[PDB]
């Protein structure tokens, strides 16, 4: 740990600096008040930044100030009288503007600037950013006679403490004496590493403080618990010192104290089973890897087909990566906006790894180094503890990129601790993806190899995930070889520039497309056309009627088929379960609806996904083992009919999560990702083709119906700027994509596309107008002081548009048996009677719902399994997220909650 | 989206500003006189806008998602105008919609997030005040 | 329709109306401490929603109109923030619109249509209070 000495001087300033910026008085006053709230005023950190830039400037050299800091006798008069006001009047000299602070302390000030919240800056120039941290001022504070009035009131600033004053002249001093420190700090205060570093120090020693229970008058905030103000600000500063000497000492600790999981047996052991091939190969090549590997960091990427379930090689690759000692750490990261136990669950499984092993992210984590500063018993504090962590892609990014507070702390102590794997949904539009590269280039710096299944993946974003552990080995050495998992094969280069990683990405993709070229096995691609969910819905149906028959399974003289309608949202799909209802299935037939997307309550969704995995397990001769089977049973049993269609209509969530192999799917096309998680459905278990068409894809998005353009967005590749001439999938598709559609089309790296002759193509070109290729690049990102500032997230936003906040049916406070639609505000709930419509679905002749979930059953069934309260714990487990809507929403057990119109 | 609450509010400034300052510690169960002039002065204010835009058309009939929410505004004042029914104060009717938006003006403004008790109050207030609003 | 300043205006209530309010009589060419904050505390909010819809495209780009209205809001910003140029306070660049808003919400709330002489003091607060909005 070479950088860890100076890490560790540079915490221990913080916690002085935010003291002294405390000290005004109208902060005291506002600690006295109790009521009305007072607006800030001026950030107490940035009071505390104005205080440390006041006393040294302008202008003195490192070496000076420490002296003065070092010597106990001064002074303190001159300091005292220093610091400029803003007030009084107009324009100040701005800190750190100018001729302002040696370096080391501009990143001192930074880290005390820094605690209240990242900097925010107005202008969105590139020179600006790349300075950093120069032009940080009034914006960047996020900030008058009020200003002058909490500067006055006074009395008595630190520095006439007798044990604040020697505590800085003896980190005065250790800096002086420290051999080369002033002069290396002040020109590293930028690398992100060092910042990152301090800035993870500064906010976990304040948490401690603050949790924590002899003449001075400054002090800390009191009302929240106990009324009045408790303990001193000076006290409170040596407390930070102490905190902050304990966490460097922790970092330091943690690769050999950090819970571990370790040799599970499984993982290791060869896989005698069928069609494992791909992923044995992978975990032999993972002993090359490693060695190369751990000393040079690892970018491995999974790119096993679609359709093919991958938890295998994850875990190999996982396994491969530390051997035998510190085994296992390793978290995996689902491209999801949310987790359900049951999914995290079913992965558990797969891995053959103990709960207590295995943690579930759900924020609840399903079951100390950093526990003596840490809560004893705490939910980001067990994350981190677990030998491998289950959660999502999405709160670690929003960890990484945080505007304010400890929980971005949590977040990158946790990105930090060993290797982040993604999946690979989550960029969506080239530009989402970019960001997702940041946060992964952020990531690798940590030192953390992440691999990616790239199933899907394009090639461009391949070579910009390849780039960012680039920027990251050279923070990381201070403080490349990427494996390409195939079932054929797999291949790993050792590569210093992310071109020579490309090409080699190049040549991988020549024998994946050689593998395509081979015509695929499984999947056929149908065009049809509709003629508007009712319009739409007539022919779904005519397509389900037309699949069972080609593709069914017969036993005892009956033949059961299952079958995903897949739409692209939770609107449209709700609308075509309606028209569904009303009608019945065709003659002689019986239709069992499955209805399943993100909207329903947590814990519902996650056992209907329970239900369809052990419903959708298929194996060859399996179909007399499914009339067994206890649904297929009852359905048997139930009706006289001979022919059941067995149906789910479902949204992306679910496509792209669940290994699940189906007879037939109809599928409202969302672009090569639509089409790829189809054809894996399509032939998720089971060996052969019938030749007949088993896949049927519609003509124009529900919004071109509609018409709405561009067709494919939310999620769509396409953005408006770049318009496809043709709204048609007919022209769209390739007649080679059209037969044994496979990734292929998404593997390429496919040139020369025409803007609008492929819509693969337009896919790619939008995916470069993000990455290297309103579009602040990414490599300018790396390049750049941009960890000092907030101005990148704010110009590439994680999860952009609108977010709903979360809400659940909750049991009453009182009473048990009435239930009350209730939004989660701050630590609490607000009454949601008023606005929530609840609607019934009319139910078609021959037709029922199956794989469906009685929320007061799936409360008791989570009370039993979880020792808790009914209200508490199905909160917990009830949530679901919804953008908000005046209205509110109309509720059906089924069905979920659809908005208002 | 919700495009014409957002029309409407924004032509209430001044109604909403004064509903939301008054109600800022509000007990329902004790309201001053000024709260409750103040919820329907509010109230009034977005009635006159709302009937305005339904009685005019004041609407993109091409917007599907516009159009829509539209005839829902539609529909509650024909329930409660005698064209369809004469029921304004029926549950998801006129003024209970209009109660809705004033809890929405209070969440997105001020972050505050009131339920029955304040919701129940208003359709009382409107009960008294706003009975010959409609025939 | 002009959408996107309704948008804001009604997530900006609480300050639409004190300026408003406080601008009823104003005299531009003498207005007081408390009229110069409302106005600039009016701007502000404005300034911290119509950032926040263009950097992160709160927009529906296959609507015609709103799409279009957007990227005039988009060109603006680029042209105050350095991107394509940094003159944040040219004629009918961001405060400059932020300005003809804050004419817009006067005239849509209560029928009153200021001009040139409150237009140009409008300008004038930004200028004072808003150059660090901006590189």
């Amino acid at each position: 740990w070479h950088s860890a000495e100076d890490i560790r001087l540079l915490t221990v300033m913080a916690a002085l600096f935010h003291d002294i910026g405390k000290a005004s008085q109208a902060f005291q006053a506002k600690l006295r008040n109790r009521g009305k709230p007072m607006a800030d005023a001026y950030r107490h950190e940035w009071v505390s930044l104005r205080l440390f830039e006041a006393f040294v400037g302008p202008g003195s050299s490192d070496e000076d100030w420490l002296r003065r800091l070092a010597d106990k006798r001064e002074t303190g008069d001159a300091w005292l009288s220093q610091l400029a006001r803003d007030d009084r009047q107009s324009a100040p000299p701005g800190p750190f503007q100018k001729s302002r602070l040696p370096p080391l302390a501009q990143a001192v000030g930074w880290l005390i600037v820094s605690h209240h919240r990242l900097p925010n800056g107005d202008h969105r120039g590139s020179a600006s950013l790349a300075r950093l941290p120069a032009p940080i001022q009034s914006q960047w504070c996020g900030a008058a006679k009020e200003k002058a009035a909490c500067w006055q009131f006074p009395h008595g600033l630190p520095f006439a403490s007798a044990h604040w004053r020697a505590r800085t002249a003896l980190c005065a001093q250790s800096m002086l004496e420290r051999p080369g420190l002033l002069a290396r700090g002040p020109a590293l205060l930028h690398d992100s590493y060092v910042m990152h570093v301090s800035r993870l120090i500064l906010m976990l020693a304040d948490h401690h403080y603050s949790s924590l229970p002899p003449n001075f008058p400054l002090h800390a905030n009191t009302d929240r618990d106990s009324g009045k103000l408790k303990q001193r600000l000076d006290e409170h500063l040596l407390g930070v010192a102490l905190h902050s000497r304990k966490l460097a000492g922790t970092l330091p600790r943690l690769e050999r104290q950090l819970p571990r999981l370790a040799r599970h047996k499984g993982f290791t052991r060869r896989v005698e089973q069928p069609r494992f091939r791909w992923q044995d190969k992978a975990y032999d090549c993972a002993m090359a890897c490693r060695e190369q590997a751990m000393e040079h960091g690892f970018f491995g990427l999974n790119l096993a087909s679609t359709g093919c379930g991958k938890t295998l090689a994850n875990g190999r690759i996982l396994y491969a990566l530390a051997d035998p000692q510190r085994g296992a750490r390793f978290s995996i990261a689902l491209g999801l906006r949310s987790l359900t136990l049951q999914t995290g669950q079913a992965y558990r499984e797969r891995l053959g790894l103990g709960d207590d092993d295995l943690a579930i992210l759900v924020s609840h984590v399903h079951f100390g180094p950093l526990r003596e500063w840490l809560g004893r018993n705490s939910a980001g504090n067990r994350l981190l503890q677990a030998p491998i962590l289950a959660c999502t892609i999405d709160h670690l990014m929003p960890a990484s990129e945080s505007l304010r507070g400890g929980h971005q702390i949590a977040p990158l102590l946790r990105l930090m601790t060993s290797d982040l794997v993604l999946d690979e949904v989550d960029d969506f539009d080239i530009d989402d993806l970019p960001a997702l590269s940041r946060l992964v280039h952020w990531a690798g710096l940590f030192g953390s190899r992440v691999l990616l299944s790239s199933a899907t993946l394009p090639p461009a974003l391949v070579q910009g995930l390849f780039e960012a552990y680039r920027s990251g080995r050279e923070i990381f050495q201070r403080h490349i070889r990427c494996a390409w998992f195939d079932e054929f094969s797999s291949q790993s280069s050792a590569h210093g520039a992310v071109t020579s990683f490309s090409e080699a990405h190049a040549t991988f993709v020549a024998q994946r497309l050689a593998k395509l070229e081979q015509l695929p096995p499984r999947r056929q691609a149908q065009l049809c056309t509709v003629h508007l969910c009712r319009e739409l819905a007539g022919q779904m149906n005519t397509w389900m009627a037309d699949l069972h028959r080609c593709h069914h399974t017969e036993h005892q003289g009956r033949r059961i088929s299952f079958g995903l309608l897949r739409l692209a949202n939770i609107e449209p799909l709700i609308e075509l379960a309606q028209a569904i209802l009303a009608q019945g299935a065709p003659e002689g037939l019986h239709v069992h609806l499955c209805v399943y997307h993100s909207r329903h309550p947590l814990l519902v969704r996650s056992a209907i996904e329970r239900q369809l995995d052990e419903l959708l397990k298929r194996s060859d001769d399996d179909a007399a083992a499914l009339f067994a089977r206890p649904t297929l049973a009852k359905a048997l049993q139930a009706s006289t009919e001979r022919d059941h269609l067995f149906v789910v209509l479902a949204s992306p969530v679910a496509e792209v999560g669940r290994d699940h192999d189906y007879d037939w799917a109809i599928v409202e096309p969302s672009s090569m990702r639509s089409i790829i998680q189809l054809a894996g459905r399509i032939r998720r278990h089971r060996s052969g083709f019938s030749g007949e068409a088993n896949l049927y894809l519609l003509s124009r998005n529900i919004r071109s119906l509609e018409g709405q353009n561009p067709a494919f967005q939310r999620p769509g590749f396409e953005t408006p700027d770049f318009p496809l001439d043709s709204h048609d999938l007919h022209d769209l598709l390739d007649p080679a994509l059209l037969a044994r559609i496979d990734a292929s089309p998404r593997i390429v790296e496919p040139f020369p596309l025409f803007p609008r002759s492929r819509l693969v193509d337009l896919e790619h070109r939008r995916l470069r107008a993000l990455m290297l290729a309103s579009l602040l690049g990414v490599p300018l990102w790396w390049q750049t002081p941009a960890s000092l500032s907030g101005a990148l997230q704010t110009s590439q936003p994680f999860r952009a548009g609108a977010k709903e906040r979360c809400y659940a049916l909750l049991p009453d406070e009182d009473d048990e048996e009435r239930l009350h639609f209730s939004r989660y505000e701050e630590g609490t709930w607000s009454n949601q009677d008023n606005l929530l419509r609840n609607l019934d679905l009319t139910y078609g002749p021959r037709i029922q719902t199956w794989g469906t979930v009685n929320y007061r059953e799936e409360l008791v069934a989570m009370a039993g399994r979880e020792d808790l309260d009914l209200r508490q714990c199905a909160m917990r487990y009830g949530e679901v997220r919804l953008r908000e809507n005046t209205q509110g929403w109309s509720y059906h057990p089924y069905l979920g909650f659809k908005k208002y119109n | 989206s919700n495009t014409i609450s957002d029309r409407i509010v924004a032509r209430s400034v001044i109604e909403a500003a004064r509903f939301i300052q008054s109600w800022e510690d509000a007990d329902p169960d004790s309201l001053t006189e000024d709260q409750v002039l103040a919820a329907a002065g509010f109230a009034a204010r977005l009635h006159e806008g709302l009937q305005a835009t339904v009685l005019q058309r004041l609407v993109d009939e091409s917007n599907h998602e516009e159009y829509r929410e539209f005839k829902a505004w539609e529909e509650a004042l024909l329930n409660a105008d005698g064209r369809v029914a004469s029921s304004p104060f029926a549950d998801w009717g006129w003024w209970y919609r209009i109660a809705n938006v004033m809890l929405a003006t209070a969440s997105q403004n001020v972050g505050v997030t009131w339920g029955s008790r304040v919701h129940g109050r208003l359709m009382a207030i409107f009960q008294d005040k706003f009975k010959q609003r409609y025939e």
